């Protein structure tokens, strides 16, 4: 029979008012014989009607996947509203319901510790810059890098790690050509999290 | 009092 | 005063016997005036002595970061042993202790649903292949892509998402030049998780 | 009975 997965919005989308967060209800293993899927969506138990219906798409072995996307309001998500996807299909004994919402608990503001290139690092042709981001709650967070108002994409970020006080931490590492660092260019890690003022902070590194 | 990220609006207070 | 963060090993490292998993005890904001850091490591409360001591490195504003890495045994980690880092420094009123271990609870085996390119996808010059990986516990998992015994690195994977039964799911999407797909090349998503036989499974997609 | 990943040993039973 079909399976249902309800994906939360991307943290960056819920935190930036200019972006559009959405929850995504994914139904896989829909049979060729009983392929109609009906979606009902609810926000705190109240039915909403603005979801997009996507055309079914082919999977292997005579099945389809069928997806429905509901745009959410940033403030609704951040206020802890519950989004429910109800999935109806003839092959299902009963409709499948999934509910998702933001993690509960007191939000806590991320702190950042920066780390410039090690002594050994400065001998190579590429250097690494690090931002350790810590003490935040919920674990939903977005970390990106930039320099001189342009994005810097050559970075890797660990998953959030649970700390002993129930907050989270991670690190992000940007790797750049050493010449760009030696020139004196400033590189910054931008952090977006709901507990920050205006959801945003930035820390900077340059050759000192 | 608004925060901007790479020219895009983040949030306002 | 200094802060301590204890990072778990990478899932891939704990699952592949040929790799070397490690836990990493990171101390930041160590003062220039009191810079000595003593590390004690314990495995289920029993002190171990095989940790590497790394040279201190400069942070900004007259501080150092100091890091200690302890190699862990795959089976110890998977059996739920607790690793404790104890950090001693003159500026600290008392030593800081951090403990980490694998999530508790019955391990559950990941299932995979594959999705070949949509109808619209096949009109473009790049196509996307997806593996939805679900029903797994703990959330520690590694997903990678390959074709013809070579790695395929142009993919993105969501974080694990908690499902209503307490298991996790995610999706991973590989993007490839359409010509490579049209040629008939087989692409596979490899999944490593502790509840799989030999920690490993692979599902494959090709033009059907 | 061993699993291999891109030529590298994963695990044996």
């Amino acid at each position: 029979g079909p399976s249902v997965f309800l994906f939360p919005p991307k943290p960056k989308d819920t935190l930036m008012i200019s972006r559009t967060p959405e929850v995504t209800c994914v139904v896989v293993d829909v049979s060729h014989e009983d392929p109609e899927v009906k979606f009902n969506w609810y926000v705190d138990g109240v039915e909403v009607h603005n979801a997009k219906t996507k055309p079914r798409e082919e999977q292997y072995n005579s099945t389809y996947r069928v997806v429905s996307v509901l745009t959410v309001l940033h403030q609704d998500w951040l206020n802890g509203k519950e989004y429910k996807c109800k999935v109806s299909n003839k092959a299902l004994p009963a409709p499948i319901e999934k509910t998702i919402s933001k993690a509960k608990g007191q939000p806590r503001e991320p702190q950042v510790s920066t780390l410039p290139p090690s002594r050994e690092e400065m001998t190579k042709n590429q250097v690494s810059l690090m931002c350790l981001v810590y003490g935040f709650y919920p674990s939903d967070i977005a970390v990106e890098w930039e320099s001189n108002g342009q994005p810097e994409n050559n970075y890797k970020t660990t998953p959030p790690v649970l700390d002993s006080d129930g907050s989270f931490f991670l690190y992000s590492v940007l790797t750049v050509d050493k010449s760009r660092w030696q020139q004196g260019n400033v590189f910054s890690c931008s952090v977006m999290h709901e507990a920050l003022h205006n959801h945003y902070t930035q820390k900077s590194l340059s050759l000192s | 009092d608004c925060a901007w990220h790479l020219g895009e609006l983040v949030w306002c207070t």
